[PDB]
């Protein structure tokens, strides 16, 4: 037994370290973890993203339908009105569908060649759940989030980063609004690809479709380049050509894929989604 | 180079061969049921088939009795062999004892066989049977057999 | 009237209707005595539940030796299937294939291979063609073979079978095999057994027979996967039990003047019985001799 | 472990009987309900005398009410494990009876209803000075419905329903040490009568193994 | 001669775990017929065997209280008799082994 | 070592500094000792500078806990959910106001090694190089050694 | 799975009756190859 | 020593919803200070791993080592635990999950050599861990098909990047 109490203390903490990566402990919400202030947090939320948030409005996009429903159960069991708090519903519904119109403005400026099809996609892409919480978790909407169930779920989580936009619109307008949707949900498409965000089906049977819209005639597939054809690796360039000029080309392991391949590059040339295409302006309306 | 060579090699040498062996023997004559380690059994396996041989010779034999008197080293067996054994097998040509491989010794692990001789007065030994006639596959073949003499005759 | 692939999910929706039903009349889970009468294990007594727990689950409590081994069970001097559910205390005897007297089970494997084949059949022919399956004739297993009545469309009048087109049905029953699908046994009243083969003329004829027999006239019912049949009797309880199947040879019955009866032919031996390939040659020839029931 | 070492002035002290000093068998056909009488009447009342003597503020109408609750208690205490509590309301008799069989399953016990009052129907006490203390018992009828669903080691149902009360006959037996000043009334066992209706059957399936026969031995009839 | 260096325990891994090392799982396991215990196919059951051998050991001592001493092997046949038999035809002239027993299933008269 | 510890490619987060720039800061924890030696410096932070941080960081909720402590601490939480926490034990006012203008200043990501020092979404414009690129094409394709039309 | 061999489940009666089966066939085979210039020989 | 293997049998789950899939029972069973030498006791848990509680017994009964005697034992203590104490319907629904062989307190003994030199023996010690898991056993793994093989290297040239540029 060797005289000392740092040794020892020292190792206790490294035990306890050891403990907890072999037993997690369950999340919790940051607002049950120490030094939290829910009214300081609000505040510094609209500083964070140079908005000028109304404070009732703000606190309100946060309080959802469960939360209520759960507080109003929790004041019954304990036999305890006070509780007319307002849900972030009506909110949603207008953040929701400003959302929607502002981002089809956008795109619809941006690509006018899209058609409606495309257009609408990556709206639903953008405002779509896997999008949304992952620019909601990253910019501290969770942690405000007031809801029954911890971690918030998806849906949840959703309503009450579109309920934030809602507020933001009465708080400062569609000008401004535009711009917050702008700066966090048009940079989610910077390397995403058209057909990454719009997935299609048979796009060749689409490319069809287009090209008789534009008076153009049917595409003719054939081999501009080939490697390989006898071998497990070969390798197809199928270019496709209209009146015999060449609108696009693409790779691929076999002619069929190869062909496909292609279709998805005349649509991305006909639609303007080219990888090549100007990017997005961000800089400050003139 | 062991090519050839039918007799085991066991014992101190050749003499304590015959010795172990005639020990078995005599052992397997008085009591008709003997167990032992598995080699030694089939060691001596060909020796009590040829012992019978001699009893058949008759007690009036020189040579019979004085391979008897050796091989039998409890002289009461003597008797037993020229008035018990040889009578019993009288119309057998051979065939006279049964080898059958039992579990393992319990101290050493040796690979154990029972030997005794057939027609003893002891409980039957769980003899191994063949499947029953009436199994599925015997039946197809006797229906097999049936059909191949149905169309000899014809 | 309906299609084949639709005639198929009828039968299977009214076929599990039943057992649903049958299953609704037991009283929560009632306690039945089983003793075990066997040479083996003498005197054991299973605490199973009334119409739930099934030969095959009493084997389970004994060792995993009675599961692979007992292909036919013994309730009280009868032949009973080994997942056919208990419905009173009994006594159970299990049999295998290597019994002094497994006359029973020869049978039921025959009947088993039989309704196999006749699945292989049924969905073996296109859809352009009609295939009506007429029944399972009870031949002796020292005939040789197992043999299934089976009337064709009347286009397929003058067409036989060739040699490649009987090594197909073989492939098809070795995937039937390979598939390991219990044989699922309900015994259900003649009103029932009716309205899941009213399409079939032959059926109707045959489940009518078995019910006039009974007293009660109640019929039984196997399925294997989505296949489903009348049996004369208790079967396997797997499929996986056969290890060789072939379909030998396919005969025209006579008279053809009211209708053309193919009998279809083969042979087959359960994994325990298993036959050397020379052997298996030596029954392959018999198999393809016509047999006539006696 | 039977006795303890030998000439120790220390004695083992016992808080409760081991038994039943006159088992209380009820009248057949009791359940369809739902001179010797007075004889056992007049017994009971005189056991109620002495047990009157140690507890003056007694009385025979607020036992069963004071035993629903005892008894309700008790085996609340099984659903949580409270087992500090559970000897406050058993006795030593009682205890292993009741926790034995549930130490590692997971029991879920409820009161629903009563359907008829308890009734005292047996006060009696054991021989003056038995080792200086004096036990008295008393037996009370329960014919309440109750809810049972036990659970095994693994978290999976294994005996009744969680949401189907059934109705439950059984005589209930308490004990208190009379001598003892803070003794209290416990639950000290149970009563089962010959004629009671069988259980409702478990939900697994039971294999009864047959007699083990050595080689040597046969099998008989 | 020894070792130039020590083997480490990946090296004695492969010679330890080797599959010419390990256990072979054996394919000739069958049950008895007569008792329901496991057998080797080639190899008589060790239940069933010992229940020869019980039975065996009996009557080879009745056979020494009648011997009464070495050296007093019988120069006729032996029948074995349990409770309840009576020599047959056939029998006679042979010494006679009684058990005090019933016959065993097994264990057929001839 | 490099081989001995994770790596990464260098990322931002949300695309920060695209359309606006986030300050990836969100919260710092103080635990100072109103009696300890050792956190002499920690309180003189308090005293003078924690107050002007707080004015140039709006975005920022700064906590200061005043309990008996041995050891001060100073607690980071960034908005990507990463915590960082670093020891302000004997350090003077300057090196805790340069240790917390560092932490302002990060993005919250792991402090490891990064594969390449630059990212690009768009490595190419005129197209990925392939075999293909610079191989001129051959009247009606034809393969080396091949007979048209035999 | 367990390993078998020809004679493993065939009765008392059977085996007899195997062994000649396959013995009389391979003599009838033998035999049949007898004449190879009377079943379209190569040419010489 | 360590005696945590007799207390993995003591754990309580909590009952499981109706929507639960049924949990499979887990018996922990081992004997402790066995005469014998792990590193020859680890190639009987070896054997068995894996098997059928029955087919365990069946190698085990006809194996000519020690252990195989001492194993068959444990089993046989440990597949009765099983349905008498943790609840199993079926004896034979159980396999062999985990098997294995651990070092035990061993004592020190002097061996003689010549010239009056002399060498340590250790009286060898071993424990035996056998873990029961109620259920069919699992499958075997099937081994890897050229498919398997064709489809893996294909998917290693699809994932391979231009290294050291943007
Ligand atoms: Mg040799
Ligand atoms: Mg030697
Ligand atoms: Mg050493
Ligand atoms: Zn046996």
């Amino acid at each position: 037994v060797k005289k000392g109490f740092r040794a020892a203390f020292r190792f206790q903490k490294e035990l306890e370290r050891q403990r907890l990566l072999r037993c997690p402990p369950p999340p919790v919400r940051r607002s049950e973890k120490p030094n939290w202030d829910y009214h300081a947090e609000i505040q510094a939320f609209g500083h964070r993203l140079q908005e000028n948030f109304s404070l009732d409005l703000l606190k309100t996009a946060f309080v959802n339908s469960c939360y209520i429903k759960s507080e109003e159960a929790k004041r019954q069991q304990l036999g305890i009105v006070l509780l007319n708090l307002k849900s972030n519903q009506e909110l949603s519904e207008q953040g929701t569908s400003f959302s929607q119109t502002c981002l089809t403005q956008f795109l619809e400026d941006e690509y006018p060649d899209m058609p409606t099809e495309g257009i609408k996609n990556l709206v639903d892409f953008l405002t779509g759940e896997e999008v949304v919480c992952h620019v909601a978790r990253n910019l501290a909407v969770e942690q405000l989030t007031l809801s029954e169930e911890f971690p918030v779920p998806p849906a949840v989580l959703q309503q009450t980063f579109f309920a934030v936009i809602g507020a933001l619109l009465q708080s400062s307008g569609p000008e401004r609004t535009a711009l917050f949707i702008r700066d966090f949900l048009i940079t989610q498409m910077t390397g995403k690809e058209l057909f990454e965000m719009w997935k299609i089906i048979n796009p060749m049977g689409l490319l069809v479709e287009e090209l008789k819209k534009r008076n153009v005639s049917a595409p003719e597939s054939r081999l501009t380049r080939q490697s390989g054809g006898t071998t497990a690796l070969p390798l197809y360039f199928v270019g496709l050509y209209c009146d015999k000029k060449l609108i696009a080309e693409g790779p691929g392991e076999t002619v069929l894929v190869a062909e496909e391949e292609a279709a998805r590059v005349a649509l991305r040339k006909l639609y303007g989604f080219t990888e090549n295409r100007r990017p997005w302006n961000y800089s400050k309306p003139k | 180079i062991s090519h050839g060579r039918v007799f085991r090699r066991m014992g101190l040498g050749p003499e304590s061969r015959i010795h172990l062996l005639r020990n078995l023997l005599t052992g397997l004559v008085r009591h008709e049921r003997i167990e032992a380690p598995w080699a030694r059994v089939d060691e001596m396996r060909g020796y009590a088939e040829k012992l019978i041989d001699y009893g058949k010779l008759g007690d009036t034999n020189e040579r019979a009795m004085r391979m008897a008197d050796f091989w039998l080293t409890e002289k009461d067996l003597i008797p037993k062999l020229f008035q018990v054994l040889a009578p019993r097998y009288k119309d057998q040509t051979g065939g006279y004892t049964r080898m059958l491989q039992i579990p393992n010794r319990s101290l050493d692990r040796a690979k154990m066989a029972v030997i005794e001789y057939k027609g003893n007065c002891l409980p039957p030994l769980p003899l191994p049977r063949r499947d029953s006639h009436l199994t599925l596959l015997n039946q197809l073949l006797q229906g097999l057999r049936q059909d191949l003499r149905q169309s000899q005759e014809a | 009237q309906l299609s084949p692939t639709e005639l198929t999910e009828m039968r299977n929706d009214l076929f599990n209707k039943e057992k649903a039903r049958q299953l609704s009349l037991t009283p929560r889970t009632e306690k039945i005595e089983v003793k075990h009468v066997g040479k083996t294990d003498p005197g054991t007594v299973f605490v199973m539940n009334k119409n739930i727990s099934t030969p095959y689950s009493c084997a389970m409590h004994l060792s995993e030796w009675y599961c692979r081994k007992s292909i036919l069970a013994l309730v009280d001097g009868q032949p009973w299937d080994m997942y056919k559910p208990l419905t009173k205390s009994c006594e159970i005897k299990f049999l295998t294939f290597k019994d002094c007297d497994p006359g029973e089970v020869n049978k039921a494997y025959w009947r088993s291979c039989a309704m196999m084949m006749g699945c292989v059949i049924e969905r073996a022919f296109k859809d352009e063609y009609m295939v009506n399956l007429v029944r399972a004739p009870e031949v002796p297993v020292i005939s040789g073979a197992f043999c299934y009545d089976v009337v064709l469309d009347s286009k397929l009048d003058e067409w036989m079978p060739t040699k490649e087109n009987l090594r197909s049905f073989t492939k098809d029953a070795h995937a039937l095999i390979y598939k390991d699908l219990p044989f699922e046994t309900l015994e259900v009243e003649a009103k029932v057994a009716l309205e899941i083969f009213q399409h079939s003329k032959y059926k109707v004829d045959f489940i009518e027979e078995k019910a006039s027999q009974n007293p009660e006239r109640i019929v039984k019912l196997h399925r294997i996967g989505d296949f489903i049949d009348v049996s004369e009797g208790p079967l396997i309880p797997r499929t996986s039990i056969c290890f060789q199947y072939e379909v030998s040879a396919v005969h025209n019955l006579q008279p053809t003047q009211p209708s053309l009866i193919r009998r279809f032919q083969g042979v087959s031996l359960p994994v325990h019985l298993r036959a050397h390939f020379t052997i298996w040659d030596k029954l392959l020839e018999r198999s393809r001799k016509m047999v006539t029931e006696d | 472990l039977v006795i303890p070492p030998e000439k120790s002035d220390r004695s083992i002290h016992l808080a409760c009987t081991a038994g039943i000093f006159d088992a209380y068998v009820p009248p057949e056909g009791d359940a369809r309900i739902s001179t010797e009488r007075m004889k056992k009447t007049m017994a009971s009342q005189v056991s109620i005398r002495r047990i009157k003597d140690y507890d003056a503020n007694f009385k025979i109408k607020d036992f069963p009410e004071k035993a629903k609750d005892i008894f309700i208690e008790a085996h609340l205490c099984l659903n949580n494990s409270d087992h500090d509590r559970l000897h406050t309301l058993v006795t030593e008799h009682c205890f292993p009876d009741m926790t034995w069989d549930i130490k590692y399953k997971t029991v879920r016990w409820s009161f629903v209803e009563s359907l008829e009052p308890s009734h005292v129907v047996q006060v009696r006490c054991s021989s003056m000075m038995n080792q200086g203390n004096v036990y008295g018992q008393i037996t009370v009828r329960m014919h309440t419905r109750q809810t049972l669903a036990i659970y095994d080691r693994f978290g999976r149902l294994m005996y009744g329903q969680e949401d189907v009360p059934k109705d439950v006959l059984e005589y209930v037996v308490f004990e208190k040490q009379l001598t003892n000043p803070y003794g209290s009334w416990r639950m000290h066992t149970k009563i089962v009568p010959p004629w009671a209706p069988p259980k409702q059957p478990i939900l697994k399936t039971v294999m009864i193994p047959g007699p083990q026969l050595k080689p040597e031995e046969e099998y008989e009839e | 001669a020894a070792p130039k260096n020590r083997r480490t325990i990946e090296v004695n891994r492969c010679r330890r775990r080797n599959p010419q090392k390990l256990i072979k799982v054996k394919n000739n396991i069958d049950v008895c017929p007569e008792c329901g215990h496991l057998k080797q196919k080639h190899v008589l059951c060790a239940y069933c065997y010992e229940k020869v051998c019980k039975e065996t050991a009996e009557i080879r001592r009745q056979i020494g209280k009648q011997e009464g001493g070495p050296f007093k092997a019988p120069t006729i046949e032996t029948v074995v008799l349990y409770t309840g038999e009576t020599p047959s035809e056939q029998d006679q002239g042979k010494r006679i082994i009684e058990r005090d027993r019933k016959r065993p299933s097994w264990f057929t008269q001839n | 070592t490099a081989r001995g510890t994770p790596s990464r490619f260098l990322a931002s987060v949300l695309h920060n500094g695209l359309g606006r720039y986030v300050q990836q800061l969100q919260r710092l924890s103080f635990s100072v000792s109103r009696d300890g030696a050792s956190s002499r410096g920690a309180r003189e932070f308090v005293e003078r500078e924690v107050i002007d941080f707080a004015r140039r960081n709006p975005g920022v909720v700064i906590y200061v806990n005043s309990r008996p402590c041995c050891v001060p601490r100073v607690v980071a939480e960034y908005l990507n959910g990463a915590v960082r926490e670093e020891s302000i034990h004997c350090k003077s006012v300057e090196e805790i106001s340069t240790l917390v203008q560092k932490l302002a200043d990060q993005s919250g990501l792991d402090v490891i090694r990064i594969r390449k020092p630059f990212h690009t979404d768009n490595p190419s414009i005129q197209g990925q190089w392939h075999p293909f690129t610079n191989k001129p094409t051959t009247f009606r394709g034809l393969r080396p050694r091949e007979v048209q039309d035999p | 799975k367990s390993g078998t061999w020809w004679d493993e489940h065939l009765s008392e009666e059977n085996v007899p009756f195997i062994k000649q089966l396959v013995s009389d066939e391979d003599k009838a085979q033998l035999a049949s190859k007898l004449c190879p210039l009377k079943d379209e020989p190569w040419p010489i | 020593i360590s005696r945590k293997w007799e207390k993995k049998n003591k754990i309580v789950y909590p009952p499981q919803l109706p929507g639960e899939p049924r949990r499979p029972a887990e018996i922990y069973h081992c004997r402790r200070q066995i005469k014998y030498s792990k590193d020859k006791m680890w190639y009987l848990a070896k054997l068995i791993r894996g098997m059928s509680i029955d087919q365990a017994l069946a190698q085990l009964e006809f194996n000519d080592k020690k252990g195989a005697k001492i194993i068959k034992e444990v089993l046989l203590e440990a597949q009765d635990m099983a349905v008498r104490d943790h609840n199993v319907e079926f004896r034979s629904n159980l396999y062999i999950a985990e098997s294995t062989s651990g070092r035990g307190q061993c004592l020190k003994r002097i061996r003689y050599h010549g010239r009056g030199r002399f060498g340590i023996m250790e009286k060898v010690y071993c424990h035996y861990f056998v873990k029961l898991v109620e259920g069919p056993p699992p499958p075997p793994e099937p081994p890897k098909t050229a498919v398997a093989h064709a489809k893996e290297y294909i998917q290693q040239l699809r994932s391979r990047t231009i290294v050291h540029t943007l």
